[PDB]
């Protein structure tokens, strides 16, 4: 199941991307695997389903914020100059929301790691996995993206979008209209399906 | 993901641009990565959601998220808008900006 | 805030082989530590009585 | 004596009673524990220099060091003794510094 979960996140970088750019990325995140495993090792906390899962939830994670940084560097390269410096303002600008972001996660998910009671014992062992995991692939995703791009990737192009996803904009845009069109009656749906 | 895109608003915001085109052009600019975001947290569980163990909880986190992307969408911006249009609330202290 | 800092970028780009050899030898200790990992069915949580 | 034991019945067994098996007991964790410390040095002379030519530029000297130690021992028929298994370890440090 878990290299099912892999190739899966594998195929969706793939066709998100289409070229083997987020390929690169997928390749980088066996990384985090390794040293999480490491953790683990030296905390002598062995496998087990729960922490399987808990690498499932971690992996998609991290894999989103590293996927999400390299597809605003390539666009805002692409869309202008071709250089690493023609990203390194990506890299300055969008680096410090990442670890925000990462933090606050990974906040939200210690509280099942501090229960006393005998359920808190299976709850610990994904605790640990998660925080060490999402904590190394934010250091990860933040020291390795340069030189995996300045090797694996090509020159900046012209804007363009796909066409498939062109119907899907359409109606983006226009729902967005609408619900600019009458702000009330969005609060009001709201409401009403939250109570 | 909210937090992403509130930092997106307000990033070009400082310029003092059309907030209409402002939040027009956030969103036109944040709707490729969420859409992917969205996607990983989804999947990853669909595998697993065979497994009887993570069970209801795989549903209710492949749900929930979806919810909460679409809203992230739409609700926030018009919310904003409005909050933004007209301050709603009142409470003025004398003694602070 | 982006204030006397953001050298995270640059220093990244700088020292190439440093990030290289730290890469590399990060995935060969995770590598060989895989195997002497352990595996069990899950954690035998403190029965008290 | 290998052979004598084994002419024997499976049921019976012969071991060593002297001190080959005090002394493997204790350098047991050794064998596994020192080269990941040895990895560790590695890493933080790599830090100090910049490539890996460099690096085992001066990694040459390390083993090679192994000759004054030995030269200095067969004339007087000294025994190996624990100690210097130990301080060997100290000598690769100095030398590679
Ligand atoms: C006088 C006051 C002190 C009295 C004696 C105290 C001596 C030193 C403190 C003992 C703490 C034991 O800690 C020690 O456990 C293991 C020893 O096998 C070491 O090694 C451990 O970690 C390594 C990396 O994760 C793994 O490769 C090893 O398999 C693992 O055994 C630890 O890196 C070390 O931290």
């Amino acid at each position: 199941a878990l290299f099912e979960a892999v190739v899966i996140v594998l195929i969706v970088s793939f066709v998100s991307l289409g070229l083997r750019a987020g390929l690169v990325v997928a390749c980088s995140i066996p990384l985090v695997l390794a040293m999480v495993f490491v953790f683990m090792e030296y905390t002598d906390i062995t496998m087990q389903r729960v922490s399987l899962g808990a690498l499932i939830i971690a992996l998609g994670l991290l894999v989103d914020d590293a996927m999400i940084t390299v597809e605003m560097m390539i666009t805002r390269l692409e869309l202008g100059d071709s250089l690493h410096d023609s990203a390194t303002y990506a890299y300055t600008s969008t680096a410090f929301p990442m670890l925000t972001g990462t933090l606050v996660t990974v906040a939200g998910f210690v509280p099942i790691g501090l229960n006393a009671s005998s359920a808190g014992e299976y709850t610990f062992t994904l605790f640990a996995v998660i925080a060490v995991a999402l904590l190394l692939s934010w250091i990860v995703a933040v020291l390795f993206a340069p030189v995996i791009a300045v090797h694996i990737l090509p020159k900046t192009l012209k804007h363009k979008s796909e066409q498939k996803k062109g119907r899907i904009a359409e109606r983006f845009d226009s729902l967005l209209h609408l619900a600019m069109r009458r702000r009330w009656t969005t609060i009001f749906l709201t409401a009403l399906l939250f109570g | 993901n909210s937090v992403i895109l509130v930092t997106q608003i307000d990033a070009f915001e400082k310029d003092g641009k059309t907030p209409w085109e402002a939040v027009l052009e956030a969103t036109h600019h944040r709707t490729r990565p969420i859409l992917l975001t969205a996607a990983a947290a989804s999947l990853g569980m669909i595998p697993i959601a065979r497994e009887v163990f993570w069970g209801p909880m795989a549903y209710a986190m492949i749900g929930g998220i979806v919810a909460a992307t679409l809203l992230t969408l739409i609700f926030l911006p018009a919310l904003y808008v409005a909050w933004y249009r007209i301050p709603e609330p009142g409470r003025h202290h004398h003694h602070h900006h | 805030m982006a204030k006397g800092g953001f050298n995270l970028s640059d220093w990244a780009l700088r020292h190439q082989s440093l990030v290289w050899y730290l890469m590399a030898v990060s995935l060969v200790m995770g590598v060989f530590s895989y195997l002497n990992l352990g595996r069990e069915e899950d954690p035998s949580f403190a029965i008290k009585t | 004596v290998k052979r004598f034991a084994d002419g024997l019945p499976a049921n019976y067994r012969i071991e060593v009673g002297g001190t080959v098996e005090e002394s493997g007991k204790a350098e047991g964790p050794i064998a596994k524990v020192v080269p990941l410390m040895l990895f560790l040095m590695a890493t933080f002379l790599m830090i100090q220099l910049q490539s890996v030519q460099k690096l085992f530029l001066v990694a040459s000297v390390a083993p090679l060091g192994l000759i004054g130690v030995v030269a200095a021992l067969l004339p007087t028929g000294t025994p190996m003794g624990f100690v210097a298994i130990l301080g060997i370890l100290a000598l690769i440090g100095i030398i590679i510094r």
